């Protein structure tokens, strides 16, 4: 069977560059190839046909060519509206999809905003407690998340989920959650979420306490 | 805008040393658009577009839909004036007089 | 115009078999062949097979053969195909696609997908609790529900500004989810904001208020 | 008796095509409008175009 | 691509009753582009063709640039064979067969 | 002598128009390639297309 | 391609003249006319007047008869306007324009824009002043210069993202200004910020430096 | 000579709606309409002429209709990039502009962000003093701004200046600045920047203190 290895497997740009991909043939597949593009929780959409030839509706931006064996897709300039994942397929024998590759945005570095939640009453009725930490609108990817009780080190059962890229401005998110029992939770007395991130020298702390 | 039709274009011819007759050069051209069904007033279309658009209306999409073009031509006679030397030429196929879409 | 339908979600047990569905809308399946597509989170798209409804011949990759039935019937313009001896492996999403190039004109036409799920676990109901704490930040939880699919949304969807919602996370066949909103000082609580979350396995509607 | 022959045999020979992928479109001919010397003439025209066409 | 030249583009007549010869119907399409100077390999182009393209050169914007346009067509033969008919049918100005823009 | 004068003339009738705004544009003619009897029937052709043109 | 070019800026005394230009490239003035346009901060467009190269004929409205004379100049592409008697009415912007429209095809073509200043004040040089204080945000202030042209830029054009500049104001025949731009809390003190500031008139260039 | 109304005046949109203008005439104008675009700082540019046309470049969304004396001019869907000012203008005598008409966007609602800097050493060895209170990144346009001298009222000297809508985000901005000699501002002690708007129920006070 024919196989085809796509590059880069990874990219970022500026919002004003060009862009080229490659994506080559383990055999002679004459010249039948098509570039697709897919968009997060959505179908693929044909974007170019045959080799050169594009599909109603796509812009002038986007083109592509090759023959053979090698074939190549590049764009003029980005914009804000082109963040998706791209595949190559060839169609001389039973499909295939290439592997896929990503893209991402670049911007000026901004601080997170920390938010940290105790447990309602009604959890503390049912036998659990749940203890909630957001930050929001950072960049970039990185950042470090710690809980202390009491002014100590706790790493037990923690839960993290993170965010994609925003549509909108290119900034991420993540939400972190502290689960313990009545019982456990009623005996000590102040609680501390912290996060390090590359734009502060010092970690960003906020603390609250259950007396009061 | 209205349907494919005929419309004017017109231009003007300078010499620095002679002068021409006539000066007002006219060669029309034409433009618009012409759908399914036909609402027009030229000759009924071809065999080969009404496939084209039928194909394009089952839900493909064609790399080169149907254009208003022209189809008839006619020649022109200019005549140019100087001391010495008054000289005429004779051009075929200059100006347009009848279009429809393929 | 051309509109592909499927059915929606399905969640089996580790040894039974599924039938999954595709209608089209405003065309005609004798036309041309109907493909299959499998996709994995992470492993890319792939090729099941492909069928021809005029004659019945149909045709399945190298690896699916064996368990995969394709077959179509014309009299209502709709395809199946019966998935056998599932190996909690098939957990994906499937798409029914038309597929045609050539050199002068193209046609490619998607559905919308269908997830798959295979597991041994039993169905239960979510859990809904508030979280209240020159700008405010709110959030509700979703604790302790499967299968997977739910919906969140906030103030009956006249609330779409500053909104984030988290993906879940599976821990002991258990999901989780969270969702955050950010107001001014001038709109609380001189205004009533709520989180409603619909679960449609089990056929569960939820409204819950914030308040101080 | 004879022609209903020749049908059944050109419906046989139209194997189906064992390629993955769609050649190209389908369209029903419906709309682009124009001792028997019939059944005379006509038969070799046809045998006359089922030659080549048999040759793919 | 390239330049403004003839490609292939066919279909295939399907009836549910009778049986259709040839089955594989064929039309080519004209696709490509046209430029100045002439970089092509079918006749030189016109007067109003070279005014035109003078015209957009010299720093014009028309509304209905040049479009590559077939120039030519041939007619076609069909049979349709069903129990106790036989038909022929000959239709004119199916195929194209040149390609020049106009 | 004679061509001249009509020449003269020509370039006389032509007067520029008041309008406000450009009618069209303006191109020289080097893009399009194609006892005497000639001055005897080219005068007259000449003459006859002026009478068209001055009536203007 | 086509391209108008223009003169620059001019400050005048209440009741000289003045003589302002427009010359071509890439095109010939004889093809066509050539339009003179003026703009008024807040009374919109209007037409002065017109002229024909190849035979010298000029049209004028009814309002700017007899205070502006239009001549052109076709040995080097090049067109003039006379303006006479001023009357401290006619600071604005003046264009140089090109114009055809037709059933088939048009042509419009545009300068860059001339201002005229007419006032009896005096030239004077500005004054630069610095302004220091998870963010920081800097200042630059100039203050007492005429007349109104002066470009300001941060770091030599190398920081362009988050900077703020006020239009100028205007009282007792005296203008000011001032710019600003925020940064993180890991960027400064570490790195140098410097505002420079150009005023071609008097042709000054000053460079400041904040420090803490 | 022909006299062009222009309505509506004044427009606001939401991203998403549509458009129409309207730009009737004094006397039969047969078909001879254009329609322009003006961007702030820059020369205007062609969309539409004989009343229904597209220059080269122009995309799908903008039209324009009319005949006879009465012209539309009509958008689909706004989008972020078409903050300008639109004129119609007639040829069929001397040329008229119209009159004009301004857009703006629509977004949530934000607060303002204060900073304030004393004078520097510089400036109060030359003689004078100044105070400076800047204003970033607000919604809506109105605001209050009120300076204050050891807890009295003070309204001379002050300058203001604002700045037109964001392209990037549509946020405004706003700068104050006052203005004393040397002796008289080492006489006081304390001064403070308040600022009032729609988004807070008490005013935004930054305050600093001369001794220290």
């Amino acid at each position: 069977s024919i196989v085809m290895t796509q590059t880069p497997k990874f990219l970022l740009v500026s919002a004003g560059d060009r862009v080229t991909i490659t994506c080559k043939a383990s055999q002679s597949v004459s010249n039948d190839v098509a570039w697709y593009q897919q968009k997060p929780g959505q179908s693929p959409k044909l974007l170019i046909y045959y080799a050169s030839n594009r599909y109603t509706g796509v812009p002038d931006r986007f083109t592509g060519s090759g023959y053979g064996t090698d074939f190549t897709f590049t764009i003029s300039t980005v914009q804000a509206e082109d963040l998706a994942v791209y595949f190559c397929q060839q169609d001389y024998s039973s499909l295939t999809f290439g592997a896929g590759t990503k893209l991402e945005l670049k911007r000026a570095d901004a601080a997170p905003t920390v938010s940290i939640f105790p447990p309602s009453s009604e959890q503390l009725t049912s036998g659990g407690a749940s203890v909630v930490c957001f930050l929001n609108n950072f960049y970039p990817k990185d950042i470090n998340v710690k809980w202390k009780i009491d002014g100590s080190e706790r790493q037990n059962g923690v839960l993290n989920s993170w965010t994609d890229q925003d549509s909108k401005d290119s900034t991420y998110s993540m939400s972190s959650t502290l689960t313990l029992t009545k019982d456990e939770y009623e005996r000590h007395n102040s609680y501390t979420c912290e996060a390090t991130h590359k734009t502060s020298t010092s970690p960003i702390v906020k603390s609250f306490n259950r007396n009061e | 805008d209205g349907p494919c039709a005929l419309r004017e274009l017109s231009v003007d011819l300078r010499a620095e040393r002679s002068v021409l007759i006539p000066e007002t050069y006219q060669a029309n051209n034409c433009q618009g658009v012409c759908g399914w069904p036909q609402s027009d007033r030229n000759p009924r279309y071809g065999n080969h577009v009404v496939l084209l658009l039928k194909m394009q209306a089952r839900g493909a999409a064609l790399a080169r839909p149907p254009c208003c073009v022209p189809t008839a031509y006619a020649g022109k006679l200019l005549i140019s004036l100087s001391e010495e030397r008054i000289s005429a030429h004779h051009v075929p196929n200059m100006v347009a007089t009848e279009c429809g879409c393929r | 115009e051309v509109q592909l339908q499927q059915s929606g979600a399905e969640l089996v047990k580790p040894g039974a078999s599924v039938k999954l569905s595709c209608t089209a809308s405003g065309f005609n399946i004798k036309d041309t062949y109907m493909h299959w597509v499998k996709q994995r989170p992470e492993q890319g798209l792939e090729w099941i097979g492909r069928i021809d409804p005029a004659n019945g011949n149909t045709i399945y990759a190298s690896k699916f053969q064996g368990k995969a039935t394709i077959t179509a019937d014309t009299s209502s313009n709709t395809a199946y195909m019966q998935l056998s001896s599932l190996t909690s492996g098939d957990t994906a999403v499937y798409y029914c696609a038309l597929f045609i190039t050539t050199a002068t004109y193209a046609m490619d036409y998607w559905g919308q997908g269908t997830s798959v799920t295979v597991s041994s676990a039993k169905t239960t109901a979510p859990s809904v609790y508030p979280l209240a704490p020159s700008s405010v930040t709110l959030g509700c939880l979703v604790k302790g529900y499967f299968p997977e699919p739910v919906t969140l949304t906030w103030n009956s969807g006249s609330l779409s500004s500053g909104v984030h919602t988290f993906p879940a996370v599976l821990q002991s066949d258990l999901y989780t989810l969270s969702s955050s909103v950010t107001v001014t000082s001038s709109t609380w609580p001189s205004q009533s904001i709520t989180c409603n979350v619909a679960h449609p396995a089990s056929s569960t509607k939820v409204d819950k208020k914030i308040e101080p | 008796p004879f022609l209903e022959t020749l049908t059944r045999l050109v419906r046989a020979l139209r194997v189906p095509p064992a390629r993955a992928s769609a050649p190209r479109l389908a369209l029903d001919p419906d709309a682009l409008a124009g001792g028997d010397p019939l059944r005379a003439l006509l038969l070799l025209k046809a045998l006359q175009g089922l030659r080549v066409e048999w040759r793919g």
